[PDB]
RNA sequence: GUGGGAGAGGGUGGUGGAAUUCCCGGAGUAGCGGUGAAAUGCGCAGAUACCGGGAGGAACGCCGAUGGCGAAGGCAGCCACCUGGUCCACCCGUGACGCUGAGGCGCGAAAGCGUGGGGAGCAAACCGGAUUAGAUACCCGGGUAGUCCACGCCCUAAACGAUGCGCGCUAGGUCUCUGGGUCUCCUGGGGGCCGAAGCUAACGCGUUAAGCGCGCCGCCUGGGGAGUACGGCCGCAAGGC
């Protein structure tokens, strides 16, 4: 699964400031972690479609948040994509 | 690293040497998979509700342990190789749910 | 000629026939009877009176082996089960215990079209 | 209407998740090895739901029966 | 986000008992089976019924419900692992990041197709027995594809609440699942019943709207011809849109 220590590690690693737990960067980082874990779960167990739908929904949510960041502050958008290595 | 409980029902007709050998193999297999034991309750021979392996009784052993999850199944298989061992059930530990309290 | 003197009595009752098998305490049969052992040939075997005749016939055959007490075991729902019960109960054979042990599955096999709308 | 007695009311403090306690789970079975309904046990939905799986565990371990035979018919 | 919660939600591996069939042995004898009544069938190469042992396939009795979960199809032994959704409490973080959604993409009961395997029970076609005026049926004895598994296709349905999704507003009572709380009760989410206003052609709906409103998509324009023809796209085919 995704234990609390890993979640706090990534939250503190992507927090805009001490105490931030819900900024766009933190949400995108957490969604990316969950997406990578689910993709590793879906390489094996490729017959699991109900979880594949959740993967699709997480990808859509991350895309919408990244689009919002693109609209508002493209600098933090580029920095987030550089740190996480997304968009190929 | 999760906490589990292991129920092992084996042949009640074993003598003390054969029972010691079976428990030795059980302990060695627990060490081979990194299963830290917290307590043990040896109930021993008890009357079954239905014949298991053509025997109306069975020798019961119970181990509360803590081990990595990824190999739990892989451990249970190792405990089913012995012919004297006839029942192996591993259950994730749960807090007691009391009723009529 | 074994002189068992005590055994079991299995009653297999269906909507088409009732058949009684008298066995030893280990289950090995000694004598038996049914609706066909009596003169009844067709549907008259699925009759409580035919079941009574079959039970009494098997009991009298068990008298030849000198049996006194029996343990009755009932399997299957069929017209004539209780009549065979009452036939064995007062037949000279002492009935020690009546037990219904009808084999009911845990939904394993698919029934015929006759028994469908269930599982 | 099952006005004889409730299994819960005829009992004290016990763990519903203990699959090894046989003498207490025997009371929750019928004359056959079947699990008693809600009207007989007097448990709640959650209580009965936990009791079912614990009874199944006790059956698999060989402590409780899967099915018994009816007597005195 | 933090902390809790319920669940047949999904995938993989393992595992349990009842029963059916088959095989082996014991014991045992003249029929069993089946129907409105019968016959085919099976049985002296010993059946049925009974006991014990073994094999195999498939489905999970009680729990179990008017219950739960899921977007739908749909999901029911048990254990473990992997995994999706969801609810509540705290009022903590971001600061309109929202709703819908033509196309596109993916999932999609059963039946059906391909390759390989499996095959106990059931069972289209088919072989028979009856019934009947006839019986290409209903009833009875058999029985292949199939049902099962892996992988790949197929895209249908009374795929039904015959009710698209989201948000707000508008009496309550009662039953229930699941949380939280000052736990007679209140509050939140979900499943039912009865009903205010109101709506409806009526039946009925009525805080789970079919009421009052707003946003967006889909669809209808008399019946037969006809979901047919042609064209296109898709499919190995059946055929689908
Ligand atoms: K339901
Ligand atoms: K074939
Ligand atoms: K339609
Ligand atoms: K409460
Ligand atoms: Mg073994
Ligand atoms: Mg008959
Ligand atoms: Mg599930
Ligand atoms: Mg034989
Ligand atoms: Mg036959
Ligand atoms: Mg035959
Ligand atoms: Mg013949
Ligand atoms: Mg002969
Ligand atoms: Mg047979
Ligand atoms: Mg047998
Ligand atoms: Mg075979
Ligand atoms: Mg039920
Ligand atoms: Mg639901
Ligand atoms: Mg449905
Ligand atoms: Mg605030
Ligand atoms: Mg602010
Ligand atoms: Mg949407
Ligand atoms: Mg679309
Ligand atoms: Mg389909
Ligand atoms: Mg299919
Ligand atoms: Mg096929
Ligand atoms: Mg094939
Ligand atoms: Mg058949
Ligand atoms: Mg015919
Ligand atoms: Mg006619
Ligand atoms: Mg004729
Ligand atoms: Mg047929
Ligand atoms: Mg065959
Ligand atoms: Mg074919
Ligand atoms: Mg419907
Ligand atoms: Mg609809
Ligand atoms: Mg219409
Ligand atoms: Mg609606
Ligand atoms: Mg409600
Ligand atoms: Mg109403
Ligand atoms: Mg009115
Ligand atoms: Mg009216
Ligand atoms: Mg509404
Ligand atoms: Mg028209
Ligand atoms: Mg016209
Ligand atoms: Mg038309
Ligand atoms: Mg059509
Ligand atoms: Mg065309
Ligand atoms: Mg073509
Ligand atoms: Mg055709
Ligand atoms: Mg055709
Ligand atoms: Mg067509």
């Amino acid at each position: 699964p995704i234990t609390k220590e890993e979640k706090q590690k990534v939250i503190q690693e992507f927090a805009r400031f001490p105490g931030d737990t819900g900024s766009t960067e933190v949400q995108v980082a957490l969604l990316t972690l969950r997406i990578n874990r689910l993709s590793e779960h879906l390489k094996v167990h490729k017959k699991d479609h109900h979880s594949h739908r959740g993967l699709l929904m997480m990808v859509g949510q991350r895309r919408r948040l990244l689009r919002y960041l693109q609209r508002e502050d493209p600098e933090r958008y580029r920095a987030l994509i550089e740190k996480l290595g997304i968009r190929g | 690293m999760r906490r589990y409980e292991v129920n092992i029902v084996l042949n009640p007709n074993l003598d003390q040497s054969q029972l010691a050998l079976e428990k030795e193999i059980i302990q060695r297999a627990l060490e081979n998979y990194g299963a830290r034991v917290e307590k043990v309750e040896e109930l021993g021979l008890r009357r079954l509700a239905y014949p298991i392996a053509k025997d109306p009784q069975g020798y019961f052993l119970w181990y509360q342990v803590e081990m990595p999850e990824d190999r739990v199944n892989d451990l249970a298989r190792e405990l089913r190789i012995r012919d004297n061992v006839r029942r192996v059930m591993v259950v994730k530990s749960q807090e007691p749910f009391l009723a009529n309290a | 000629k074994r002189q068992v003197a005590s055994g079991r009595a299995y009653i297999h009752a269906s909507y088409n026939n009732t058949i009684v098998t008298i066995t030893d305490p280990d289950g090995n049969p000694i004598t038996w009877s049914s609706g066909g052992v009596i003169g009844y040939k067709g549907s008259r075997k699925g009759t409580p009176y035919a079941a009574q005749l079959a039970a009494l016939d098997a009991a009298k055959k068990a008298m030849a082996y000198g049996m006194q007490s029996v343990d009755v075991i009932v399997r299957g729902t069929g017209a004539g089960r209780e009549q065979a019960i009452r036939a064995l109960q007062a037949s000279g054979l002492q009935v020690k215990s009546i037990v219904d042990d009808t084999p009911v599955p845990h939904n394993g096999c698919r029934p015929k079209k006759k028994f469908r709308k269930a599982s | 209407p099952s006005r004889k007695a409730k299994v819960k009311a005829t009992l004290g403090e016990f763990d519903l998740r203990d699959y090894r306690n046989v003498e207490v789970l025997k009371r929750f079975l019928s004359e056959t090895g079947k699990i008693l309904p809600r009207r007989r046990t007097g448990l709640s939905a959650k209580e009965q739901r936990i009791l079912a799986k614990t009874i199944k565990r006790a059956r698999i371990l060989g402590l409780l029966p899967f099915t018994e035979k009816l007597v005195r018919k």
